[PDB]
């Protein structure tokens, strides 16, 4: 029995957002140009990640080498502080976190035109510092800057974001809060496209709902890489008006 | 990471200890007259308590097999073990403690906590005909 | 009359000519007569970028080019090496770039010259002439099927380093010329690559020569003689280097001159490093800019 | 430790599903047959499919539980892969990628899915409760090892019993094991998980700007079938229509319309499989109560 | 401070230390503000014009009529805005079917219940979704209301804010309500929440307390002993803080679990702890300190001193609690306990008969009357109330209101008017509701 | 790095001079050019942002939480990590051992004013989040955390404090917050060319020096913990006593000053 | 928990127990571990405390890494029996080795060369009724018999003396300082520091070379 209220029947989540509402979306590009040609900062509400980018270079051994295209490391940092309560022991090799590391790769194998960076490492820095819940989707929009934020080879942009089930009713950018109250879904979303990359469910979930599930986030999905995409751009200018 | 095993193994195949041997009598801190503390002794016999021993072997400058000194070093170890005093509280402070169910309830039991003595010890029971030596 | 710049600002993590500007994922066009060269990848007609960038279209050709990456090696280019490895009869040194460039075993000056003909046992001193990490004079020569390219030093002004101080900046501001090896009043030279790596060092007679022994070039020596009025003067062309870079700006060659006299404003050759008067400076030029040329 | 194959060979394949073939025998969308057989303990099963071969076993013990939950029992699983079912693995790598991409899943098969009553292991609270075990054994593989050990690990929950318990405080009263019977444990739900498996016959272009979906997903890839998939996708749901879990972490772009149209059809395929386990525990325990007729009328 | 989205919409972040086991835990939670908050009512033509669907595509009801019960100028037509206290004090009187038919609920109004009593929140809940054409009841979400919305002040308690913004929450409506008319009625029971509008602060707005509105109906008689509120021989003591409890049961100082007083002894009760095997006895009536049969409340073992036979520190008492398990094995003199705080009221509505003593026959004013309960266990209860004379041979309803320090017996107002006694409907009505029956026809919201 | 030989005797020259010469030429007592952010985790008690002029990067964050203070012994832990290494390596190790004894309870730390009651007090964790370092990175770090601690608020106590009769648990207000009054340390690091002694060595500085320090800053004076400390390991030489003994007023009568610039509020 | 060792059933526990200028001293001992090349062998006993430990030898072993011009240097301290120092307690000082032998050992003599280094904090007596700070000099002192005793180019007998908290490690005789280490102590005590450290200094290398040139 919880002591709160889910949402109301007035429509209103806890800081009254509606069921198709996001929080407040804010990235950045070039946060750090003395460390990395990728530096990107992401703000999705309280969910604050510092993204950072290192290559196309050599490997510190030639043993990890190929002679066809990049390789790819996830290195994920949670802090101790990262939430309310501090979590005692360290997480570095933690087989929950290790499944991200594994999970964010296979869903950059496709990004990246890999042929036409062969013999060089592409390592992909991650910090995550204020946790607010919807953790997953947080990831990839911070990816998605990072990689364009050293303008590496691509083919699209690729959009996450976890969307939680109250119990018809579907949650647009839940938090941890609604997290732990509900059924959620993360979904990996491809550009434009109805094509996935990421698709992750630990929660119990009655199947009929969830076709009309996945046909939620993708109208969410669309309108975050709407935000990344002039978001970058009025950055954009800001380059050439000023560097000419 | 072989040896500890081995001889682990092998002890138990000497026969040498029964538990009774473990079996630990303690003692109540009786809190006598104008703050002073005396054990109080059972002697020549609720819960139960046992010791449990440990080892540990460091070998400086291996130049062969090591595992006859591995095994005869500790047998004149095994003789040396006082079995120090333990006892327990008179009452210990550390009592039942309940948690609440969702609508039941149980207990923890008491929690007392065997204290070894600072001073007191005696010594360890062997069946002394079974002490091996080693040989290769 | 200080110690360190302590400003403050908590509360925050952070403080908070036209052509086409293209994403990745975007659609070009879908005229098939365009020709697809780099920053561009398709489906046929559906000419879509793939990095944040501008488009180019020359005459039928359509590129991408973007803003953001590292040194692009071209072949015949000026730059500065650090001795990263050596190899069987191979050696990998750092352009900057995206990988390193090789340097086969006779691609370098002998001392003595081509008298010195080959031998076997050059490759037992490998080490004696080069090791790691040192800086050099390299000459771009050609590629490989991927884009890693090769170098020699086919001069003798071309070789390895000394009687100075290393810089680095970013590859974009350094300006292209006929020339770039420049020598400024004060005595002293730059040997400015063309990847972003800047190598100061006093005035040779073969500097000399430009304008008007040979047993030491793989030397750690330099010239005994170096006066601190030689040493300071290298200071004042140093940091105003990373003002052009803080600023943003073009090198021009007279540019550092004018950045040189502007300076003498300062005697205090400690006080080249703030980030206002940097931009002051900075600011200076730009305003200088808007009368000559 | 690296498998070769002919890109000759990658071809050959990827034109079989072209045009329409695949080198099992099954068709695309059919999933191997599965022999279930039983030891003669409780929690003991071998489990076979074709060339994948598996084993498991379920034990229990006394412990006490955490501070963390106190009211409730212990259980994890092993899933400790020995390189005797195919040269590829380490001795025992618990930090390899695609160890823990068949740990998470049966973790969260499993554990936090919360199939078997963890608070039915609470024998005295705080004091004493079970230590449940599963330890997964690959003896071979053809793929599927993750629906496999998902089916032999829910197999062997509803093939053991544990014994009998009497409670005074400390005095805890673990009867003889053959005077006092074993007791069966208490299971919420029976999930099952599927593999799907994932092929492009395209660049990636033609699955990305390529409008048209052309790419062809099957069950129950087998080993030479495993190399080349270009996406992974496993779901996994019960008899009452819940879907457990879902994850595809990642590889080739697919589109959403296709996954709940690949979801329909696992649900027709894993309630035959889910009731023939029913009736083969029923069976054997009737086997089992059948020669207990033939052993006390014999005894 | 706050920042701004592009929708015009509004962003800050609200933030608290979660005091949960003692623990200090910085909890912060952003906050958003909308500008498309409904005033929900008939006469309004333009938050009908904002109002949009839900997920399950529908646009709500928009139930408060034009006309309410209007009233003597300057009253006119008037809405109703609560405090909590007056819900909290008077809970049953918004229950009632003869008045009271259009009332906002403010959302922090709607929280300090949720704050304060849960099934008491579940009335609420259960009113404003089962308003009908009667009576209306809807919940404006203020502090999700943009113009509506208030901050922490300077050197402020949350007292003041909660106080302000219920201030604030009248302001917005009755400018809204303006071009119908129709007024808003703040009730209070407050007195220095009725001394700021003494002066008229900031708005010209209608403060009055309970009996200040009460005293303006047209049919307030029927209603006024639904209205909540020496009388010595000694002081009962009182029941102990809030750390000292929370502080008393980590250590295993404080016990609690359920009591039963006697009907044959109405001054002795045990209770069944689950660390103690027999039931302990509460002997006296200080013991029992003020609280009722079937409570859950919080017990502290007795000295030795006060045992009976058929200190400063809590380092004495635990060694005492030892020496209880003892004397439960003794069953020869057995410890006592007594009450030192009450985890639960098991309080409800109540019904009984009055005392013909109480009564006087030839007042027709206000008096003191105690009931006899229908409960044997539970003691009678002081009733200042007028119509006795009538309700003496007629059934009741009552609902207790309080234990202040001085009443042997406790306040409590009558609720509901049943009929008469010995009248077979009436005591049909409390035969099921006093066994627990629920009886009342399905609402709007079951029919549908 | 790896830097050049042929430098690193020009470097080891121009710095070895009598009048001696920066490679970036400040006075040889000055440090370099900083950025310091703090108050900006929400969710924290204090948080900590700090930029150097090279780009080496560090964020300190504080959360704090009560604990009984008779029961432990350390009421302030520091716990950092650098990125990109492991946790076994040395310079994790040796830099993470030392603020614990630059910050001991009563050395330099007023742990009365940690003090919640007569039974309870604050436990209060230093965790450090190193992005980047080109140089040994410490003297840094401790000028972050001296901002974290001036930027730090905790919950108000509400109840008495004495628990020893009555044994209370303590309560705190849910909106107002103190600022911890603290008079926390500061770290530099030295080194030693020749017979000259800066002050901040940069990475180039950093590597050419025959030895530096570590000197322990607090209270408006010079402190312990001091160490002697190695940069590079090619060029370590010893050292004579004096020039230890004139880096400490060299230290001191420049201190307060770079204090007094972050005691600027 | 840990599936390499044997730890013994979880829920046991230790046993535990409850309360019912002076002179240092030495005894240095060298080749005795075949295994190494250098060893030697320090006993301790000063005024309550009484401490015993190893410094072992292992070089030049080859570096798989790749070329360097010259020695590289491995220290490491370890617990004995009884007495258990923290874990990052031991790499700084660890640490501070390294940065005097930087100033001792003619690594240009060792190219492409390892340096071993294995410290066994034994077994120590603090009977007594910065506990670390108490032990630095002694390591130098063990190490660098060992190091005389693996025979690798030294320049000198350098050596550690300590006033109360305070680790001074000299050579020449004391005229230069090599090694600093301060813990709390009073202020501007420095020049008192100097003394007790160096006499120590002085007493403690004349032990040392008596230890070898006498064998």
């Amino acid at each position: 029995m919880s002591r709160l209220e889910i949402y109301s029947p007035e429509g209103l989540r806890l800081d009254g957002r509606r069921w198709n509402e996001l929080r407040r979306f804010e990235s950045s590009i070039n946060t750090h140009p003395h460390a990395a040609d990728g530096s990107s900062y992401m703000e999705q509400g309280n969910n604050k990640i510092i993204t950072l980018v290192k290559g196309p270079k050599e490997p510190r051994l030639k043993s990890q080498m190929d002679t066809s295209k990049a390789l790819l490391n996830v290195s994920v940092n949670i802090t101790k502080f990262s939430k309310f309560e501090r979590s005692k022991s360290s997480h570095k090799n933690e087989r929950r976190v290790l499944e991200i590391q594994t999970s964010l790769v296979r869903m950059f194998e496709k990004n990246v035109m890999l042929n036409i960076y062969p013999r060089t490492v592409i390592d992909i820095e991650i910090h995550v510092l204020e946790q607010d819940g919807g953790i997953m989707g947080s990831l990839i929009n911070g990816i998605t800057l990072a990689l364009i934020d050293a303008g590496i080879s691509m083919f699209d942009y690729i959009s996450g974001i976890s969307v939680g089930l109250y119990d018809t009713t579907p949650l647009l950018d839940t938090n941890s809060l609604e997290e732990n109250a509900m059924s959620t879904v993360t979904l990996g979303v491809v550009g434009k496209s109805e094509k996935l990359s990421l698709l992750l469910v630990e929660d119990k979930i009655p199947l009929d709902r969830l076709e009309n599930v996945l046909a939620i986030g993708i109208a969410g999905a669309h309108r975050v890489r709407d935000l990344m995409d002039e978001e970058l751009r009025k950055h954009a200018q800001k380059r050439v008006s000023n560097a000419s | 990471m072989t040896i500890s095993q081995k001889l682990h193994d092998s002890i138990l195949h000497s026969r040498i200890l029964p538990k009774k041997a473990l079996k630990v009598k303690a003692g109540v801190r009786s809190a006598n007259e104008d703050g002073t503390f005396s054990v109080l002794y059972p002697d020549e016999l609720k819960r139960k308590w046992s010791y449990v021993l440990y080892a540990k072997i460091v070998v400086l400058s291996r130049t062969g097999p090591v595992f006859d000194l591995c095994w005869n070093s500790l047998m004149y170890a095994l003789q040396s073990v006082k079995l120090p005093r333990a006892f327990i509280d008179e009452r210990a402070s550390d009592l039942r403690m309940t948690i609440r169910t969702r609508g039941r309830s149980a207990t923890i039991r008491e929690t007392y906590e065997i204290i070894c003595d600072q001073t007191k010890s005696v010594p360890l029971m062997i069946n002394a005909k079974n002490i091996a030596f080693a040989s290769n | 009359s200080e110690v360190i710049t302590i400003t403050k600002r908590n509360g925050a993590f952070q403080n908070s000519s036209d052509s086409q500007i293209v994403t990745p994922g975007e659609l070009v066009t879908d005229d098939p007569i365009w020709m697809r060269g780099h920053g561009t990848y398709f489906l046929d007609n559906m000419t879509y970028s793939s990095v944040a960038g501008t488009v180019s279209r020359v005459n039928r050709l359509l590129s991408v080019i973007p803003l953001k990456g590292r040194y692009a090696p071209e072949t015949g280019d000026h730059v500065v090496g650090r001795i990263a490895e050596v190899g069987n009869k191979r050696w990998k040194v750092d352009i900057g770039g995206k990988q390193h460039a090789v340097l086969m075993l006779g691609s370098v000056n002998l001392p003595g010259g081509i008298l010195r003909r080959k031998s076997e046992s050059d490759e037992l001193q490998m080490r004696s002439f080069l090791k790691e990490g040192d800086l050099l004079n390299a000459e771009v020569q050609s590629l490989f099927q991927d884009g890693s390219a090769s170098l020699h030093t086919r001069s003798l002004k071309y070789g390895k380093l000394r009687n100075g101080m290393f810089c680095q900046v970013p590859s974009s501001l350094i300006v292209r010329a006929k020339n770039h090896t420049h020598n400024l009043p004060g005595n002293i030279t730059v040997v400015l690559g063309v990847n972003g790596y800047i190598w100061l060092r006093k005035t040779s007679q073969m500097d000399l020569a430009r304008d008007t022994s040979s047993w030491q070039i793989y030397s750690d020596e330099n010239d005994p003689s170096i006066s601190n009025n030689i040493r300071q003067a290298i200071c004042r062309y140093a940091n105003v280097i990373k003002a052009l870079a803080f600023c943003e700006i073009g090198i021009t060659q007279q540019r550092i001159v004018s950045a040189y006299e502007a300076s003498m404003v300062y005697s205090n050759v400690g006080e080249l490093i703030e980030k206002n008067v940097m931009e002051s400076i900075g600011s200076d030029i730009l305003t200088a800019e808007k009368m000559r040329g | 430790k690296d498998i070769e194959i002919s890109a000759s060979e990658s071809k050959f394949i990827l034109e079989a599903l072209r045009q329409n073939y695949r080198l099992d025998g099954r068709s695309f969308d059919q999933f191997r047959d599965v022999e279930i057989t039983f030891g003669k303990e409780f929690g003991d099963v071998s489990v076979k499919m074709g060339n994948t071969k598996v084993h498991c076993r379920i034990s229990c013990q006394i412990a006490q539980p955490y501070e963390d939950r106190p009211f409730e029992g212990l259980f994890v699983i092993s899933t400790e892969i020995s390189p005797m079912a195919g040269s590829q693995f380490e001795n025992g790598n618990i930090t390899g990628e695609d160890e823990v991409l068949c740990s998470r899943i049966i973790e969260k098969s499993v554990r936090r899915s919360g199939a078997l009553d963890v608070e039915g292991l609470c024998i005295v609270a705080g004091s004493k409760c079970w230590a449940v075990r599963a330890d997964v054994h690959f003896l071979d593989c053809d793929g599927g090892f993750i629906d496999a050990s998902c089916i032999a690990v829910m197999a062997g929950l509803m093939h053991f019993k544990k014994p009998d318990i009497t409670v005074h405080g400390e005095q805890i009263i673990v009867h003889p094991v053959n005077e006092r019977e074993p007791v069966p444990l208490g299971i919420l739900h029976i999930p099952i998980c599927v593999t799907f498996s994932f092929f492009n016959p395209q660049d990636t272009e033609e699955n990305i700007k390529g409008e048209t979906n052309s790419e062809i997903s099957i069950i129950d890839a087998t080993l030479k079938e495993e190399l080349l998939r270009d996406g992974v996708l496993t779901v996994t749901l019960n008899k009452n229509r819940e879907v457990v879990q879902v994850s595809k972490a990642g590889g080739l772009p697919m589109d959403a319309l296709t996954l709940m149209k690949c979801c329909h059809e696992a649900y027709s395929i894993i309630e035959k499989i889910t009731d023939q386990i029913l009736q083969l525990l029923k069976e054997d325990s009737e086997k089992r109560n059948k020669y207990a007729a033939m052993l006390t009328s014999e005894n | 401070r706050r920042k701004r989205l592009a929708d015009g919409l509004s962003v800050t972040q609200k933030v608290f230390v979660r005091s949960r086991n003692g623990g200090a835990t910085k909890i912060v939670r952003e906050h958003y503000l909308r500008s498309d908050i409904p005033c929900l009512s008939r006469s309004c033509t333009k938050c009908p014009q904002i109002v949009v669907p839900d997920a399950q595509n529908e646009l709500p009801k928009f139930i408060l009529s034009d006309s309410p019960l209007e009233l003597s100028a300057p009253i006119g037509k008037h809405y109703v805005v609560l405090d909590t206290n007056v819900v909290l004090q008077a809970i049953d009187l918004l229950e009632n079917p003869n008045c009271f038919f259009d009332v906002i609920v403010p959302q922090i109004v709607l929280d300090e219940v949720r704050n304060k009593s849960y099934p008491v929140y579940t009335r609420l809940r259960t009113l404003c979704r089962d308003s009908d054409d009667h009576k209306r009841f809807i919940v404006f979400h203020n502090e999700f209301s943009e113009h509506t919305f208030v901050e922490r002040l300077p050197n402020e308690t949350i007292n003041d804010r909660n106080d302000r913004a219920i201030r604030k929450t009248c302001q917005w409506y009755s400018e809204h309500l303006k071009p119908y008319d129709i007024n808003v009625v703040l009730v209070t029971n407050d007195r220095l929440n009725r001394e700021a509008a003494t002066k008229e602060v900031e708005s010209n707005i209608i403060t009055k307390s309970l009996v200040q509105y009460i005293e303006l109906l047209p049919n307030a008689d029927d209603i006024r002993d639904s209205i909540p509120q020496t009388f010595s021989d000694f002081t009962f003591p009182e029941y102990y803080s809030t750390a000292r409890v929370m502080g008393g049961l980590k250590n295993g100082v404080l016990y609690q679990g359920n009591i039963q007083i006697s009907e044959y002894n109405f001054l002795e009760g045990s209770v069944s702890l689950p660390r103690f095997s027999k039931p302990v006895l509460i002997v006296g009536q200080k013991n029992l300190n003020r609280a009722f049969n079937g409570d859950q409340v919080i017990v502290e073992l007795l000295p030795q001193s006060e045992w009976k036979a058929p200190v400063i520190s809590d380092k004495q008492r635990r060694l005492l609690a030892k020496d209880a398990m003892i004397a439960q094995r003794s069953k020869k003199i057995q410890p006592t306990a007594k009450v030192v705080y009450i985890q639960r009221r098991s309080w409800r509505q109540y019904v009984g008969q009055l005392a013909p003593s109480s009564v006087d026959p030839q007042s027709s004013s206000t008096q003191n009357v105690f009931v006899i309960l229908m409960d044997k266990c539970l003691p009678k209860v002081r009733i200042r109330t007028r119509r006795a004379a009538e309700l003496l041979d007629k059934r009741i309803v009552i609902s207790i209101d309080s234990w202040p320090t001085t009443h042997k017996y406790p306040l409590g107002h009558f609720v509901r008017d049943l009929g008469t006694i010995e009248s077979a409907q009436a005591e049909t009505e409390a035969l099921l509701l006093e066994h627990d029956v629920e009886y009342r026809p399905f609402s709007k919201k079951v029919l549908e | 790095m790896s830097l050049s030989v042929a430098e690193k005797s020009y470097l080891y020259d121009s710095l070895a001079s009598t009048p001696s010469i920066r490679p970036d030429g400040r006075l040889p007592h000055q440090f370099r050019p900083i950025e310091i952010f703090t108050d900006f985790l929400p969710s924290s008690n204090g948080s900590s942002r700090i930029i150097a002029s090279d780009g080496s990067e560090c964020i300190v964050s504080i959360k704090s939480k009560v604990v009984d203070h008779h029961v432990e012994n350390e009421l302030l832990q520091v716990d950092v990590d650098i990125a990109g290494q492991r946790d076994d390596a040395l310079v994790v190790e040796t830099i993470t051992s030392l603020l614990n004894k630059v910050l001991k309870s009563g050395s330099g730390v007023d742990s009365s004013k940690l003090q919640l009651t007569k039974k309870y007090s604050f436990k209060i964790f230093v965790d450090v989040l190193v992005i980047s370092s080109h140089s040994h990175p410490v003297s840094l770090i401790s000028f972050a955390i001296y901002s974290a601690l001036n930027s730090t608020y905790l919950p108000k106590l509400i109840s008495a404090f004495d628990d020893l009769e009555v044994e209370e648990l303590p309560t705190f207000h849910d909106y107002d917050m103190v600022k911890l009054d603290i008079n926390p340390p500061l770290v530099f690091i030295l080194a030693v060319v020749g017979n000259n002694m800066l002050l901040d060595p940069a990475a180039n500085e950093s590597e050419v020096a025959n030895n530096g320090l570590i000197i322990s800053w607090s209270n408006g004076k010079i402190t312990s913990p001091i160490r002697s400390v190695a940069l590079n390991d090619s060029n370590v030489k010893s050292f004579k006593p004096h020039l230890l003994k004139q880096g400490l007023a060299m230290v001191e009568k420049y201190a307060p000053d770079v204090v007094r610039s972050l005691e600027n509020l | 928990q840990d599936r390499r060792r044997l730890l013994g059933p979880a829920a046991a526990k230790p046993m535990a127990f409850s309360n019912t200028e002076s002179e240092q001293e030495l005894s240095l001992h060298t080749g005795f571990i075949e295994n190494c090349n250098g060893s030697a062998l320090v006993e301790a006993r000063s005024l309550g405390h009484q401490t015993s430990l190893i410094t072992a030898v292992y070089g030049p072993r080859s570096i798989r890494g790749s070329f360097t011009s010259q020695g590289t240097i491995s220290i490491q301290l370890k617990n004995g029996l009884l007495e258990k120092y923290n874990t990052n307690e031991l790499k700084e000082v660890s640490s501070f080795l390294m940065g005097i032998f930087n100033s001792v050992v003619n690594l240009s003599r060792y190219p492409k060369s390892g340096i071993d280094i294995f410290v066994y904090l034994t077994y120590d007596k603090d009977l007594t009724n910065s506990q670390i700070s108490s032990l630095i000099p002694h390591c130098i002192t063990s190490i660098t018999l060992a190091l005389a005793d693996a025979g690798i180019e030294l320049v000198d007998m350098a050596g550690a003396g300590e006033a109360n908290g305070t680790v001074v490690s000299f050579i020449k005789n004391g005229e230069e300082i090599v090694g600093f280490w301060k813990d709390d102590g009073d202020d501007e005590d420095l020049l008192e520091c100097l003394d007790r450290c160096k006499e120590q200094y002085n007493r403690y290398r004349d032990l040392m070379i008596s230890c070898l040139m006498n064998q």
